[PDB]
């Protein structure tokens, strides 16, 4: 196995801090002699070299099983080695790479062993042999080559294959070569007379920089098994995915199954996780079992027939562009889909998070909009055209009321149930001939009692108490009470900012019940105008309910 | 030789992710950098450099724009509290302010070998196919604060006949842009531009103009109305109430005096007349600048920024909340980012022109949302830092 000729990389260590110095551990007869017979061999091979103690660096060794393999800690070297830049800012997706005819797979046989490393740095990598016993000084060798388990070897090797590539690349344009770790994908438009004789022309300036790699015979045949993937050269899809039917789910089985799940969801359309992800939440006990939940089972259920039959994807054009779809699956449930010609999908996809306390569909199907954008961004270089279950006008709505600054780039309307809408609309205007409902709450920060309710100007009054409460709390119940005592028309006037926000951003879900009755209330009504005035500044009504909510209470 | 440049103690170089970029912006990064490197003002570099700064492209001539918000904190004892470039007061009473890049002027200068190491940048590559291409910078960059801090003694000698010839004309400089005013009449003023522009072009240097001493207040409006509601009241005792926080010397209690007793909305009350007295001098000084507020040159500022509906932002800076320095705001296809970004640089190049430094902006949009937009629209060579806040609901309303 060659060492590549390339230039070597600088390396460093940390500022003021010196070379690993750490005693060799003892060790037996079966595991010495291994070691001599490994390191010897690795001598040949040029790998390795022999040194003398006039270096004073040490980094253990030990050997682990007929074959041995000889292991290095590196754990204090890599300590005192200095930061590199990062090897990968992450992987490429298959849905982003181009159509090719032809197609073949190399891959850089024992990569870190065939690139040399910075001459002044490997007296640091300096490990002992013992000999039996205490006795006799051990054998000392240092490393040539980029040595298995250092910090800086994955960042020096990927550096010089990419200084070895980038002069084939040059005269070679309309050939592709996607590269990672130690594995080669190489594509072309070419027929399979000129791509295995214009591969084997590759393969050839590949050792002559000291690198080499499988011939014909050797090298892989498609489908490629690869990072969880199944690729084809007009295809791709996930590895098969096995779901286990069982008589029990513990915690672990269920963990498995979600991350299954959430890997097949990259291109099968409409996978759910929520009533399999809600069993998991409330941790604990990784070996319990969980019994399944009616809503987890027609999850499942409804998982196991997408994944019935098996679905694949297609690869990219660049001159075509890109289309997006979203569809609403449930509360807080999203899922796209991703194509450039109709129902053919690049990619699927889905959506779930929950952003803050309170939210409504439209606030969702932005924050899914700015996902996927982000996403198409990384993997195709261009933003997609959206189709969204939202009218232009229930957006040109939202967009115009709201305190946020929103876009969503060039999308239309499509007529998939469930449809997007906001469910109510506060006035802009006080009502006439409405009641007006001041509401206010209090609470006690010691005893934690609280009081909500209201005063009216038709004299009407309530006062309702709260035992386990917070301020916040009881102003959201005297909201709820004026809207329960109300009817269809009302006016209610609160001195909460907090109360005001939540309900003037229209909200349809929330993790709070309180709000989530308040909301069902809201939409029950006609008219609802709600307004702020300040407290504690002896302001009309306001007075009145401060008087009755305060009694006992502050 | 180059002037030696060290960072902050305990501190030391930038790591920041690079944000991906779509293909167009990639192809024209990799041109500019490719004709950049072919004459040595940046190189190659291998993993052996930790470091990171953003990079991106912005406008019909595509160009570089490299984010050094990271790099300028860790090396701010530098470009100011050791060669700091003093801010004429001047500049914002002038008639005239016009704003010139010259950040040309750098690529001449070689930059210190023992720093080129931390203004490394990376151009991704779409679908991660390749890893990044991994540069560093042999010259002053554009964008660094040091860059001017540097070459402030050859700007001067650059200026100094200019200077001499014209000494009612105001020369500012901060990062790469050149700040010039004067009272002269418009057409005057473009002809010393003009002239001006030729004495950079003789050191090989190379518009957008201002007008400072039409900047007036944002005055926080009270309502002028025959006939008000209970609901008006309420609206302007809290309007009020808030404005006595930051104003010396509001007055209210002539307003609740009407509001008393639970008392409908929509019924209309009938006004006195001494709570009109109120009415009318808390309009002027609400008008008036806010006694007490000064510019604490030590102290960051802040600038808030609330979304009005129908083209119109409102916004406000101060150092000490609702304490305010200047208030102000921004009208207007268009949408609602590309307004947020273009309201962002006024305001900015406002707080230049007036201070000498850029606000720390809080910005009512959802970080992802701006991330991947704030680009599309940029003119800028500078950038400032940012927040991502929830407006109040009432802010919004008491500015209007
Ligand atoms: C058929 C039996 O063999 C297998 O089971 C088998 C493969 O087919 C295989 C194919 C590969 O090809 C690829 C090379 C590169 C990439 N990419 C990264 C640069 C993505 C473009 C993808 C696939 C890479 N590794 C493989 N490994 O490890 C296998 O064990
Ligand atoms: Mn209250
Ligand atoms: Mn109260």
């Amino acid at each position: 196995s060659p060492i590549s000729p390339i230039e070597t990389v600088p390396v460093k260590l940390k500022p003021g801090m010196d070379g690993p110095k750490v005693k060799q551990w003892p060790l037996t007869e079966e595991k010495i002699k291994a070691l001599v017979e490994i390191c010897t061999e690795m001598e040949k091979e040029g790998k390795i070299s022999k040194i003398g103690p006039e270096n004073p660096y040490n980094t253990p060794v030990f050997a682990i099983k007929t074959k041995w393999r000889k292991l290095v800690d590196f754990r204090e070297l890599n300590k005192r080695t200095q930061d590199f830049w990062e090897v990968q800012l992450g992987i490429p997706h298959p849905a982003g790479l181009k159509k090719n005819k032809s197609v073949t797979v190399l891959d850089v046989g024992d990569a870190y062993f065939s690139v040399p490393l910075d001459e002044d740095f490997r007296k640091y990598t300096a490990f002992t042999i013992p000999s039996i016993n205490n006795e006799t000084p051990g054998i000392r060798y240092q490393y040539n080559v980029l040595p298995q388990g250092w910090k800086g070897s994955p960042a020096i090797f990927q550096s010089s294959m990419t200084k070895i590539l980038e002069p084939f690349r040059k005269q070679n344009p309309d050939i592709v070569i996607y590269q990672y770790m130690d594995d080669l994908y190489v594509g072309s438009d070419l027929e399979i007379g000129q791509h295995r004789t214009k591969i084997e022309e590759l393969r050839q300036h590949l050792l002559r920089w000291g690198l080499t790699t499988p011939d014909k015979k050797h090298q892989k045949e498609p489908p490629f098994l690869w990072m969880g993937y199944e690729l084809h050269p007009d295809k791709w899809t996930v590895q098969p995915i096995v779901l286990p039917e069982k008589d029990s789910w513990t915690v672990n089985d269920i963990q498995k199954l979600v991350g299954k799940l959430n890997w097949a969801s990259q291109i099968y359309p409409g996978i759910k996780v929520r009533q399999l992800c809600k069993l998991l939440r409330g941790t604990k006990a990784l070996t319990e079992v969980i019994p399944l939940t009616e809503e987890a089972e027609l999850e499942l259920a409804e998982n196991r027939e997408i994944l019935k039959e098996p679905v694949h994807g297609v690869y990219y054009d660049p001159s075509k562009d890109l289309i997006a779809e979203i569809q609403k699956q449930g509360q807080g449930q999203w899922t796209y889909q991703i194509y450039q010609e109709p129902f053919k999908n690049l990619k699927t996809g889905k959506y779930a998070r929950m952003r803050g306390a309170h939210t409504n569909d439209v606030k969702q199907l932005t924050e899914a909009v700015q996902k996927i954008t982000t996403e198409s961004i990384v993997i195709w270089g261009k933003t997609p055209k959206f189709k969204l279950p939202i009218q232009k006008e229930t957006w040109e709505t939202w967009w115009t009321e709201y305190w946020q600054a929103t876009w969503i780039p060039e999308w239309e309307f499509v007529n998939t149930p469930p449809l997007v809408k906001l469910w109510y609309q506060l006035e802009k205007e006080p009502i006439v001939g409405a009641e007006t409902f001041y509401v206010d709450g209090a609470a006690n920060r010691e005893t934690k009692l609280g009081k909500a309710g209201y005063v009216t100007n038709r004299g009407r009054q309530k006062v309702v108490t709260l035992t386990d409460t917070t301020n916040q709390k009881t102003e959201l119940q005297a909201i709820y009470l004026a809207l329960q005592d109300s009817g269809l028309e009302v006016n209610i006037v609160t001195d909460s900012q907090y109360a005001l926000g939540i309900i003037q951003a229209q909200p349809d879900q929330s993790e709070s019940e309180l709000v989530n009755q308040i909301i069902e209330q809201l939409i029950k009504k006609e008219k609802v105008y709600l307004a702020w005035v300040p407290a504690h500044k002896g302001i009309g009504g306001n007075e009145q309910v401060d008087k009755l909510v305060s009694a006992g209470i502050r | 030789e180059t002037v030696p440049v060290k960072l902050k103690p305990g501190m030391d170089g930038p790591k920041v992710k690079q944000w991906p970029l779509t293909e167009e912006k990639i192809k024209a990064l990799v041109e500019i950098c490719t004709e950049m490197e072919k004459e040595g003002k940046i190189s190659k570099i291998g993993p052996e450099n930790p470091y990171n700064t953003p990079v991106f492209a912005i406008k019909t001539k595509w160009r570089k724009l490299v984010d050094f918000r990271e790099l300028n904190k860790r090396t701010q004892d530098f470009w100011e509290v050791q060669l700091g470039i003093p801010h004429p007061a001047g500049l914002k009473k002038n008639k005239s302010v016009t704003v010139l890049d010259v950040g040309d002027a750098y690529f001449s200068v070689p930059l210190d070998e023992d720093f080129r190491k931390y203004t490394a940048f990376t151009i991704p590559s779409i679908n991660n196919e390749t890893p990044g291409i991994r540069y560093q910078y042999n010259v002053l960059p554009q964008g660094w604060k040091g860059s001017p801090a540097i070459f402030q003694s050859s700007m001067t000698k650059i200026l100094e006949p200019f200077r001499k010839q014209n000494p009612d004309i105001v020369i500012y400089q901060y990062m790469d842009d050149l700040y010039v005013g004067s009272d002269l009449e418009i057409g005057q003023h473009r002809t010393k531009i003009e002239e001006l522009r030729q004495h950079l072009l003789r050191w090989g240097l190379t518009g957008y103009e201002l007008h400072p001493d039409k900047w007036t207040v944002q005055p926080i409006v009270l309502p002028e109305k025959d006939s008000w509601t209970v609901n008006d009241i309420q609206k302007l005792v809290g309007k009020l109430n808030w404005a006595s926080q930051i104003y010396p010397g509001i007055k209210v209690r002539q307003l609740c005096k009407l509001l008393r007793g639970t008392k409908a909305l929509t019924e209309v009350i009938p006004l006195t007349e001494e709570a009109e007295l109120e009415l009318a001098e808390n309009r002027e000084i609400l008008k008036e600048p806010v006694h007490g507020v000064y510019y604490d040159p030590s102290k960051d500022l802040i600038a808030e920024i609330q979304k009005q509906g129908q083209g119109q932002w409102t916004y406000q800076i101060y150092q000490e909340p609702f304490k305010n320095l200047k208030t102000g705001k921004y009208a207007r296809h268009t949408n609602d980012v590309k307004q947020l970004t273009e309201a962002v640089q006024k305001i900015t190049t406002e707080s230049i022109v007036i201070w000498g430094k850029t606000p720390k902006f809080k910005l009512p949009i959802q970080k992802e949302t701006w991330e991947t937009w704030w680009t599309e629209y940029w003119q800028a060579t500078w950038i400032p830092e940012w927040e991502f806040v929830n407006t109040p609901p009432l802010v919004k309303l008491w500015y209007q």
